[PDB]
């Protein structure tokens, strides 16, 4: 595949042995070229296919997951403290409720603003 | 101009204990002593307690 | 079986838990300190790096 004026300079050589080394490096250049090539496009096969392995084992782990898993799980750690520390409290049911009706404000809102760190605060 | 404060720091250095000083004159922000609530971003505590950090003992001359 | 190869799981694993259970190592800690301490790591644990609740929960942890 070498350009036409690497065959023009092969055609300048007039020595059969210049002329055939000059083919022979043509060849090896050629070589060079294509290995090249393959090099860097079966690099990339690799990496895209591990690519497409890096999803496989998410769906792995999720398979797991489904076997015994943090999912279908739902969680919430200061609500399950708050109530563990009021179980054994001979608590009222007005206080109950407030703490119901704030725990379910906390949930609504995000874990990372003021309001939810002062409504934390309160149920503290 | 007595050496009150002079000597504070010479009892800290003898006694070999940590040293740290005070000034209350003047203030009004009891959340210097107390602190903040540590719930506004930002908030400190009282500066007993970052005197505590810096000395590093439960036992300095304040 | 969990633990095969993942980038984000392994990371933000053990940096910061250690480092102050370690930081408490040598000292004569009260009770109350340390059940405050494990269930704020416990949390932190929870919470990832962005969260502003984590960083204010590593500020008053620190």
């Amino acid at each position: 595949g070498a350009e036409s004026h690497e065959l023009q300079d092969v055609l300048e050589e007039t020595n059969i042995p210049k002329r055939l080394y000059k083919a022979l490096s043509l060849l090896k250049k050629e070589f060079e070229l294509s290995k090249l090539q393959q090099r860097l496009g079966r690099e990339v096969e690799e990496k895209i296919k591990q690519t497409h392995r890096k999803y496989l084992l998410q769906e792995q782990l999720k398979i797991i997951k489904k076997e015994l898993g943090l999912e279908k799980d739902d969680k919430d750690a200061i609500e399950e403290k708050f109530r563990e520390r009021l179980k054994e409290l001979v608590v009222p049911k007005h206080v109950m409720d407030v703490v119901d009706e704030e725990l379910s404000k906390l949930g609504l809102l995000d874990n990372h603003s003021s309001e939810f760190n002062v409504t934390r605060n309160y149920l503290d | 101009g007595v050496g009150k404060t002079s000597i504070a720091r010479s009892i800290a250095r003898a006694l070999n204990r940590e040293y740290f000083r005070f000034s209350v004159g003047g203030m009004t922000d009891v959340a210097e002593i107390k602190g903040h609530r540590r719930t506004y971003v930002g908030a400190m505590p009282g500066k007993i307690i970052q005197c505590l950090k810096k000395t590093k003992t439960e036992n300095p001359l304040i």
